[PDB]
Parts: structure tokens; C-alpha cells; sequence
């Protein structure tokens, strides 16, 4: 919308908003990010730091496949059980007969354990795992298998 | 003649939604009736809660609901909420519980329902409340939203810069750290 | 879309009642008058009675200086001190009414009237009686027909009438 | 018993220099001028048109009758100020047909509404 | 909706009530105040004739006038000026004088006028000028059932009464005069009585102390 923006309402108005001493010239700071370590530092040194320099070691041809591992929380862990079937083992598994949990196939690596299961087994299948995912499943009666 | 204060000065307050909502502003047009009229507090409040924008009514997880009912000597009281009433699937056993809400999720609507609860909304929450018996108001985090981290950046705040992208080489070198000039 | 109400306006309970006007201490009557306006400007004339619509009923003889049986406004007026007694002198039936009036259809031109008999009747019952009081102190009918005006030398804020 | 519809400033906001040069319109403008002696307010210039102006709520867009003027085209947009006679005054528009007009001048006249033209060409 | 002609029966008969007990404060108001004026000149008279000199106590009650009109006023005694509430020009207040008060007029002293009126004249003030500040908002006290509501709390249940605690300064003079909306009087109809309104009382002009040539001025600007 051309009626709606705030030009049309300048119209008449000397300097379209831009002032009279100051005139709107075209690019009088430089352009883009320029004098980042001269007459913008300032603004560098606020508002973003770490900008110049080069921390860190390099990797060539760094694929983004062997760093995938997508996290699952433990809380959420039990959303990858099917939705209608949930009522029920929510509701009594008792051992020996768990609702198995491949967090692989439903697209994550680590099983990763921050909330707080019920008391219900799981055989969770998973990547990786947390040292504390583990530890809250077996407690809770489950197990995680490796893949 | 001196003035002490800036004159004309606005409200500073939604006095109406800028929300253009039909029904909403009939849900206001309820309200606004009663919160004069009962001279209860908590009609004049709903009201206000009404015009807030999408930011400031942020999603009350029915996780959330859930634990306003814990509370002690509040386990029966009509949870009114003023914003969507989002699911949340980290919680489960949900108790049996009355909720007004503007908005539910299918989620949580059917989550609230499952329990043996009542999906309501705030008209049917006047009919029931109109001063506002037994209610028991709850509000969604409004300082957790992934702008509100940027916002008061800087020396030595603790806050988040804006960065499209990503981890290293952006943002973590001078200026990060004492190996690098300064940190911060 | 709104078209607004025709149904009318009914005025607030105005808080006005009508007191009588409270005339000059001047104007007794018997009081010669100067009317200062009007078709007799200048004559002097006699202050007969103050009517109920606020108004002096006026005469000055007819017989004496052509100024008939007549209303005047008050503030159109000076009175002067001097007086004429007006014992023997009837003004009961002089009112409003008697000066009932018609704005007779509403024509205009192409081409001295008349003059009700009653109302000549009651110049000469008035009249009659006035001229004799006049009489009695000099140079006074004299007066009566003579018209007033400022002279030159003359300074009307000095003027005690 | 209706307020006498005063007009604060009847005469035309008239431009700065619209008289000097032809180029110029009446039509109005804020000098935006930083000299300018009108946006100056200099005693002895023009008045800029200002809020103040304007005119009571009860009177206004109400004409020398007391009368809001609602443009008239055919005789079914007339229908609708067929009992605010006393508060409305049909206008005729400017572009209809002679042979219409005199249908909804009738067709005023009936319903004793107040036409602000006619007069009516002849 | 039903037997509401018979309120009308019923509360004007506590409004002549309420009449009567204004009545009865307002007659012995006037007895305090003729008694008080009087005892003064009794004891300056007694004690003339003693060899003693008696002197007054000092002005209790204190108007300021402002003078000057807004617009080149240092810093410091335009927050002054609106501490009082003198924010336009010929505009009053009545301040209870202390030492605390003493020195705010020390330092608006050649913006303002000020002095110790009277009875007479904070009545005239009052009845005239006098607002009241009702939920902020500037509403006139016409009628002293407004008042009444208002200040009711700290006693106070006439238009009177309130003048009764400006002059005498009575312990809710902070009420009464805070809810006074501050005298918006007009320029005085005699003039200020110079040619120089900025100068102060010893120089001609009007600006500064002037003990009791207040009241004369004031009711002119009333």
C-alpha cells in the first residue's frame, strides 16, 4: 500500500522527513558496514562484540551430517508414542511389555533427559543418550537400547 | 502558564483494541459494561486483558493452568485465562477443571475435556462470573519471548546480540573474551 | 447512516417572572414632558397616567399644541419638574385595550383617515378639564405649545429640566 | 428555538501570493516556508486556517436554513428524507436530465422537501 | 422506581437538618471571629496602659499572589512557583507560613506578592473564585453539599467551614487548601497602584511582602 505509508502523508514537506541541515546525502557513513574498526566502532563495541577476529580452530569441508544429533527431552519423549495409542500405556505397561520408543526413525539422535517421566517402562531406541536420560528411564523401569 | 507535565499527554494504555475483531470487541462491549457496572475488580481487569496485543497475552500452557489449580485452597476455582490456552504434552494427568480462555488449541481444548473439565469462554465465563466468583486469573510468561532477550543489550548486561547465524565465527572473538582484546 | 431525530426542542421551564416596571422618581403624573422622539419631538406635553404595557399615557391638550391622547415610552421622554394637578381629571378607562390596534391586510399604495368619535370625545372630556388647571399659572399654555430644542449654548449633561 | 448559525470566519482562506503569481492557486496551502511571514504569524498577513475556526457542532454543514444538503439523483435516493424535510435539503445533482428533474421535483414537492436549486434551468 | 417521591420527603428533611447544624457553626464561627479580633485590641489597649508594649503574633496565614507572568523565570524559583501552584499569572494561594514556607516565598520574592488577608477577604475569595479539586479536575463549590463530600473526612461540612480552616489555619489547612483549587484571580481593577509592578515594597512596586496592603489589593483582583 502506497496510500498507507508515510511518504504520501510528507508530501508538501520540504526535506521528506529528512531535515534541512543534515540534508540526506547518499552515503555519508561509508557503506554496509564500513569503518567497523573506525568511526563505527562505537556502535561495534556496543551491540555486538566478538565482531572482528578469529577464535577458533577451522574445518575444512565440514558436512552437516556428522554433526547432526537432534536432541529429544525426556519430557517429550513420550510423544513419539502414537496418540490414540497413549491412554492406555501412560496407564499400565508393567514390565515386559513396553511401548518401544525409536526416536531414530522419528528423527532424533541423543535422548537427552531434562523433564520428569511417569513410572512407566519405555524401551527407549536411540543414538546416544544422556548419562541422565539413562538413569531416569532405568528408574523408571525402562531400558534404552543402542542403534 | 507554566506547565509542570507534557500536555495532551495520551493514555499510555489501550483503551480499545486496535485489533479490528468483530467479535472480540463484542467481548469487550460485555465486559466493559460490567466493569463499571459491577464495580468488581476483576471485571476491570478482564477488560484490560482484552485489548492487550498478541505479544503481551502470551499462550497459557494448560501445564501452567495445571499448577495455578495446585495451589493451595484453589483446586475448584474457574481458571480465566485472557489468551490462547496452548497444549502442553509434558504434563499428564490433567485434573477435571473448569477454564475460560479466548482461544483453545485442539490440543488443549480436547485436553481439558479428556480430564471430565469444561472448555469455556469469557462470555460464558460473564454469565456464570460476572463480578468474577471463585475466578482465579493467570497470565502467560511476557519476558520470555525470543525478542525481549535482545532487548537492553549490552556492556556488561547478559543478554542476547541479534545474529541471523550462528555459533563460532559470529560474534565470539574480540570482545568475547580476554584472549581476544576484552571481554566486553 | 445515522439521519438524525425530527422530533422537535420543548424549552426548559424558564425562570423568569414579569415584575412591573418601577418608573423614574420624575415622572409623576401631571408631569410636563418632553418627547425627545417621535412624530411630536420637542412638544411638551402632559404625563396623564403609566399604562399596564410600560408606556405614559399622554395627552399635552390636543386643543393646545396638536399632540393627541397617546402613548409614549417612558425613555423617549424627559421629564421636567414642573407639574400640571390632576385632580379633576377621570384616566380610568385609558388602557391597553383602548389602544387596540389592526395591521389591516397588508397593502401598499397607489393613493387623514378619520378618528373614532369616542376618541375625539375623551380629547375634549380630558381636554377640558386640563386646559382649565393650565390656565390658573401664567405663560404655561404658552409653554405647551411652544417645541423644546437645544439652542446653541446649550449643554444637556448641565440642563435641570 | 435553534442556535443562529454563525460562521466564526467567513471569508476564504485565500494562499500566500495567490494573487502575485498566476501559477500560483487560491486553493489552500501551509506556507512550509522557514522566512515565511503567514507561517510566521506576522501581525498584517493572512490567516492560516486553524482548528479554532470551525464551526458549532449543532450548525454544522447546516446552510441558511438550518439544513443538511444530501445529493439527489434519482427519485429512490430522495426517499429517504421524505420526514427530516425540516432537517435536510435535497440537492438535484448537476447531471441529470432536464425530463428527471422535473419527475423528482415533483416527486419532492409531494413530500414537501425543501430542493436547494430550482429554479431548475428553464 | 415506587415510593421515590417519598425520599424527596425523606432527605430534605435531613438537609434541614444538616442546614440547621451548618447554621449553628457558622453563628459561632462569627462569635470567634469578633471575640478573637476583639481580644487582640483589648490586649493591646490593656497593655498600652501598663507601660507594655503588646505585639501581635505573627501572620499565621499567608497568600501569594503571583506577579510575573511565566516565561523568563530562573530554575529554582519556578519549581517554587509551582510548589505554591502559581503556575499562571495573578494567581493565589493562601500558604501557612512557618520557617520551611517563609523561605519559599524567600526565594520567588520578586515574582510574587504576597500578604496576610483577612476574614473579608479569604471570604470573598472563596465564595468568588473558589474551586474545589475534585478527582483532580477543577469543579466550582457552588453549593456546600459538595464540599461537604469532599473534606468530610477531616470535618469540614460547609463552603464556611472550609474558610473557617484557611484563616484560622486549623489543623486541616493541607486538605482544605490542597483541595482549594489555586485563585485564578483577574489584574487588579484599580491597577497596581505604581508604574513598575516589579520592584517591591519599599521601591513602589508591587512584588514582594506588603503585610496587610494584601487585602486591598486582592479583593480589586477578586
Amino acid at each position: 500500500p502506497t496510500r498507507l505509508t508515510k511518504t504520501r502523508k510528507h508530501r508538501g514537506h520540504v526535506s521528506a522527513g529528512k531535515g534541512r541541515v543534515g540534508k540526506h546525502r547518499k552515503h555519508p557513513g561509508g557503506r554496509g558496514m564500513a569503518g567497523g574498526l573506525h568511526h563505527h566502532r562505537t556502535n561495534l563495541d556496543k551491540y555486538h562484540p566478538g565482531y572482528f577476529g578469529k577464535v577458533g580452530m577451522r574445518y575444512f569441508h565440514k558436512q552437516q551430517a556428522h554433526f547432526w544429533k537432534p536432541v529429544l527431552n525426556l519430557d517429550k519423549l513420550w510423544t513419539l508414542v502414537p496418540e490414540e495409542k497413549r491412554e492406555e500405556y501412560l496407564k499400565s505397561a508393567s514390565k515386559s511389555a513396553a511401548p518401544v520408543i525409536d526416536t531414530l526413525a522419528a528423527g532424533y539422535g541423543k535422548v537427552l533427559g531434562k523433564g520428569r517421566i511417569p513410572d512407566v517402562p519405555v524401551i527407549v531406541k536411540a543414538r546416544f543418550v544422556s548419562k541422565l536420560a539413562e538413569e531416569k528411564i532405568k528408574a523408571a523401569g525402562g531400558v534404552v537400547e543402542l542403534i | 502558564i507554566d506547565h509542570t507535565s507534557k500536555q495532551h499527554k495520551r493514555s499510555s494504555h489501550r483503551t480499545a483494541p486496535k485489533s479490528d475483531n468483530v467479535y472480540l470487541k463484542l467481548l469487550v462491549k460485555l465486559y466493559a459494561f460490567l466493569a463499571r457496572r459491577t464495580d468488581a475488580p476483576f471485571n476491570k481487569v478482564i477488560l484490560k486483558s482484552l485489548f492487550l496485543s498478541k505479544i503481551n497475552r502470551p499462550p497459557v500452557s494448560v501445564s501452567r493452568i495445571s499448577r495455578a489449580l495446585k495451589q493451595e485452597g484453589a483446586a475448584q476455582k474457574t481458571i480465566v485465562v485472557v489468551g490462547t490456552v496452548t497444549d502442553d504434552n509434558r504434563i499428564f494427568e490433567f485434573p477435571k477443571t473448569t477454564v475460560a480462555a479466548l482461544r483453545f488449541t485442539a490440543g488443549a481444548k480436547a485436553k481439558i475435556l479428556k480430564a471430565g473439565g469444561e472448555a469455556i469462554t469469557l462470555d460464558q465465563l460473564a454469565v456464570r462470573a460476572p463480578k468474577g466468583q471463585n475466578t482465579l486469573i493467570v497470565r502467560g510468561p511476557r519476558a520470555s519471548r525470543e525478542a525481549a532477550r535482545h532487548f537492553g543489550f549490552g556492556p556488561h548486561k547478559g543478554k542476547a546480540p541479534r545474529i541471523q547465524s550462528t555459533g563460532r565465527k559470529f560474534e565470539r572473538a574480540r570482545g568475547r573474551r580476554r584472549s581476544r582484546a576484552f571481554k566486553v | 447512516k445515522w439521519y438524525p431525530a425530527e422530533e422537535v426542542p420543548a424549552p426548559k421551564q424558564t425562570r423568569k417572572a414579569a415584575r412591573p416596571q418601577k418608573l423614574r422618581a420624575s415622572l409623576v403624573p401631571g408631569t410636563v414632558l418632553i418627547l425627545l422622539a417621535g412624530r411630536f419631538r420637542g412638544k411638551r406635553v402632559v404625563y396623564l397616567k403609566h399604562l399596564e404595557d410600560n408606556t405614559l399615557l399622554v395627552s399635552g391638550p390636543f386643543k393646545v399644541n396638536g399632540v393627541p391622547l397617546r402613548r409614549v415610552n417612558a425613555r423617549y421622554v424627559i421629564a421636567t419638574s414642573t407639574r400640571v394637578s390632576l385632580e379633576g381629571v377621570n384616566t380610568e378607562k385609558f388602557n391597553v385595550a383602548y389602544f387596540s390596534r389592526e395591521k389591516l391586510s397588508r397593502k401598499q399604495r397607489a393613493e387623514k383617515k378619520e378618528i373614532k368619535a369616542e376618541r375625539i370625545e375623551d380629547q375634549k372630556n380630558i381636554d377640558k378639564a386640563l386646559l382649565a388647571e393650565i390656565k390658573k399659572t401664567p405663560l404655561l399654555k404658552q409653554y405647551l405649545a411652544a417645541t423644546f430644542s437645544l439652542k446653541n449654548g446649550d449643554r444637556p449633561h448641565l440642563l435641570k429640566f | 428555538l435553534h442556535p443562529k448559525i454563525v460562521k466564526k470566519h467567513t471569508k476564504k482562506f485565500k494562499r500566500h501570493h495567490s494573487d502575485r503569481y498566476h501559477r500560483v492557486s487560491e486553493n489552500w496551502r501551509k506556507q512550509k516556508g522557514i522566512d515565511s511571514v503567514v507561517r510566521r504569524r506576522f501581525r498584517g498577513n493572512i490567516s492560516e486556517p486553524t482548528i479554532g475556526y470551525g464551526s458549532n457542532k449543532k450548525t454544522k454543514f447546516m446552510g441558511p436554513d438550518g439544513r443538511k444538503v444530501v445529493l439527489v439523483s434519482n427519485v429512490k435516493g430522495l426517499t429517504p428524507l421524505l420526514m427530516h424535510t425540516k432537517t435536510f435539503a435535497a440537492e438535484i445533482a448537476h447531471n441529470v436530465s432536464s425530463k428527471n428533474r422535473i419527475a423528482i421535483l415533483a416527486e419532492a414537492k409531494k413530500n414537501g422537501i425543501k430542493v436547494t436549486n430550482a429554479k431548475a434551468r428553464l | 422506581q415506587k415510593t421515590a417521591e417519598q425520599v424527596a420527603a425523606e432527605r430534605v428533611a435531613r438537609k434541614a437538618e444538616k442546614r440547621a447544624a451548618i447554621l449553628e457553626r457558622n453563628a459561632a464561627y462569627q462569635k470567634e471571629y469578633e471575640t478573637a479580633e476583639r481580644a487582640v485590641i483589648d490586649a493591646k489597649r490593656e497593655a498600652k496602659a501598663n507601660s507594655s508594649y503588646y505585639v501581635s503574633a505573627e501572620a499565621k496565614l499567608v497568600f501569594v499572589v503571583r506577579i510575573k507572568g511565566i516565561n523568563k523565570i530562573p530554575p529554582k524559583p519556578r519549581k517554587v512557583l509551582q510548589l505554591l501552584r502559581l503556575n499562571q499569572i495573578n494567581s493565589g494561594t493562601f500558604v501557612k507560613v512557618t520557617k520551611a514556607t517563609s523561605e519559599l516565598l524567600k526565594l520567588i520574592e520578586p515574582y510574587v506578592a504576597y500578604g496576610y488577608p483577612s476574614y473579608s477577604t479569604v471570604r470573598q475569595l472563596v465564595y468568588k473564585r473558589g474551586y474545589g479539586k475534585i478527582n483532580k479536575q477543577r469543579i466550582p463549590l457552588s453549593d456546600n453539599s459538595i464540599v461537604e463530600a469532599n473534606l468530610g473526612n477531616y470535618g469540614i461540612l460547609s463552603v464556611d467551614d472550609l474558610i473557617h480552616e484557611i484563616v484560622t489555619v486549623g489543623p486541616h489547612f493541607k486538605q482544605a487548601n490542597n483541595f482549594l483549587w489555586p485563585f485564578k484571580l483577574s489584574n487588579p481593577s484599580g491597577g497596581w497602584g505604581v508604574p513598575r509592578k516589579f520592584k517591591h515594597f519599599i521601591q513602589g512596586g508591587s512584588f514582594g511582602n506588603r503585610e496587610e496592603f494584601i487585602n486591598k489589593l486582592v479583593k480589586s483582583m477578586n
